[PDB]
């Protein structure tokens, strides 16, 4: 814990319509660049 | 040989800043037959490595071999089956082992913070209590802070199943009577899947 | 075969009205060789029977054999060694097992009773907490009462070792918000060796 | 629990000078007749 990296992680994890790969992608880019950690949401 | 399979630490599957690992600990294997081919499956699919990392140990009178599959936070929280399989030839059958989490439907913990008793202010060390109740699954992580910074002085009880079909725990911070009496802020910081951002915090102040 | 050896229940060694038993549970023995001669020693001396009572069970694909040596309250509290030995012929060596209590020097428990939190009176079931701390050995027994009579509605956590080198526990009585608000007397009744008559009781009332 | 059977039990158990057999006797008669449970003390 620290950042909104996780706040962002949480959301993208609980995205109802963010289908599978669509989610996995967002979560992983979000491990890779916490900076970018704010980049969330498709549907 | 015997193959145990352990979960990731709940904190480590909860926090994206952390990294969850499913550890397959076999104790035996033998010499002349050390050739234990670990097989790692996730839901149905074999993961090859999926960054599987067995590191050899030389124990007892026998070998202690462990492979650590790293897990996606998401997958384990969405409960996939982490199936470990150990091969060999001294071993007539592939020793299979499945883990995943609980399976129930998450229940959000209730975090109330309890002050020392007056009868305990007759002691010159007091105790601070956090009751965390009605959660599910048992996979939780509580910690304490002083004013805003880590307190290492705490003891947490194991989650024990209540009448509810929930879990509960207590966590006991022992501070100095003076340290309490000076109206100093204390806080218990609980981490569980069914919390606002997998995280919450509740404060004890005089 | 494998020989486990269990202690008497702490309540049962504490209360003269009760009867303490040291239970030697072996699971295996086999057929063609069922002839497991139990051997019971107390401190040094063999006790013959000393009212030893093995009662045969027929399980799994194998036999589950248990002998129960009854103990003098005094002896176990004064920590004698309860040595169980299982013989046979399919068994090259007498499987030996020693129990006794802790060994430390008793420490008297601290029983403080904690009311529900105000944030919990927003629930219409509340929780009553008893903190029992700084005891030794871990051998304790807590129970709850309502007004003067048994409450079956409680959950006790396992003794967990504190920074002190003591043990502690919590016990959580869940009552109805109304049942608390009507200024009804509740009480936690703790039983441990280092208490006044092996017994104490502390009251929670609105 | 119930009685002074145990109150009596406690004492006789914590008798400093009630040597071994001297104690064991008192405690056992005290299981056998709770009625008599009040009969305690030599030294
Ligand atoms: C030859 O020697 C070796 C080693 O011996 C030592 O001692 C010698 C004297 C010396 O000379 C040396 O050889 C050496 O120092 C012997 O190996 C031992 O073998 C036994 C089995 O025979 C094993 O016992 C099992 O242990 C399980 C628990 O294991 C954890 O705890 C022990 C004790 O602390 C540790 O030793 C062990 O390493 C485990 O720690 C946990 O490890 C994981 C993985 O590293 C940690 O993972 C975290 O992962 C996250 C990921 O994000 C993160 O990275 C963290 O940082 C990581 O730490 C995890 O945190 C660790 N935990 C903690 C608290 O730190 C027991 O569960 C197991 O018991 C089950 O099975 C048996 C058998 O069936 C049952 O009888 C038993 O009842 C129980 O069954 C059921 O299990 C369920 C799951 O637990 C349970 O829910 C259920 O209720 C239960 N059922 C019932 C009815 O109760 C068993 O006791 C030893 O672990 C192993 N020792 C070592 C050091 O590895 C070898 O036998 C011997 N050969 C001989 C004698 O022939
Ligand atoms: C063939 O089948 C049988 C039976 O199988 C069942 O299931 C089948 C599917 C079915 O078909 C039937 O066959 C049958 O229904 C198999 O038997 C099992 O075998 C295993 C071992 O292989 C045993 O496991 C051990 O269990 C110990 C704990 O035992 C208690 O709990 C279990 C689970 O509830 C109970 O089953 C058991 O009966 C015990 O209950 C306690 O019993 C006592 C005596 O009755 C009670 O006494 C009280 O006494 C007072 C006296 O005043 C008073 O009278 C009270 O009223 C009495 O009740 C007591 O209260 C009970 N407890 C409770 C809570 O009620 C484990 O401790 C043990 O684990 C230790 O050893 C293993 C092996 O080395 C380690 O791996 C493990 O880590 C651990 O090691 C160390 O132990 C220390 C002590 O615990 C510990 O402090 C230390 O930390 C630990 N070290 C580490 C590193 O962790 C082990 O798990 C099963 O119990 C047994 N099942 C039964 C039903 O008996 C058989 O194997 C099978 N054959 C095969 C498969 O080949």
């Amino acid at each position: 814990f620290n950042k909104e990296q996780q706040n962002a992680f949480y959301e993208i994890l609980h995205l109802p319509n963010l289908n599978e790969e669509q989610r996995n992608g967002f979560i992983q880019s979000l491990k890779d660049d916490p900076s970018q950690s704010a980049n969330l949401l498709a549907e | 040989p015997s193959v145990f399979l352990f979960p990731p630490k709940p904190k480590d599957t909860l926090m994206i800043s952390r990294t969850p690992e499913v550890t397959c600990v076999v104790v035996d294997v033998s010499h002349e037959d050390p050739q234990v081919k670990f097989n790692w499956y996730v839901d149905g699919v074999q993961v090859h490595n999926a960054k599987t990392k067995p590191r050899e140990q030389q124990y007892n009178s026998t070998y202690r071999v462990v492979s650590v599959l790293t897990v996606l936070h998401q997958n384990w929280l969405d409960g996939k089956e982490y199936k470990c399989k150990v091969s060999n030839k001294a071993l007539p059958a592939p020793i299979e082992k499945t883990i995943s989490k609980a399976k129930g439907q998450p229940r959000e913990p209730q975090v109330y913070t309890l002050p020392p008793s007056r009868e305990e202010m007759t002691k010159n060390q007091v105790s601070l209590t956090c009751l965390v109740k009605g959660f599910y699954p048992s996979d939780i992580a509580v910690e304490w802070e002083s004013n805003g910074q880590p307190e290492n002085n705490y003891k947490t009880t194991p989650p024990v199943l209540d009448s509810d079909g929930s879990f509960f725990l207590y966590s006991k911070l022992t501070v100095d009577k003076s340290r309490w009496q000076q109206g100093n802020v204390f806080s218990c910081s609980v981490m569980h899947e069914a919390l606002h951002n997998h995280y919450t915090q509740k404060s004890l102040s005089l």
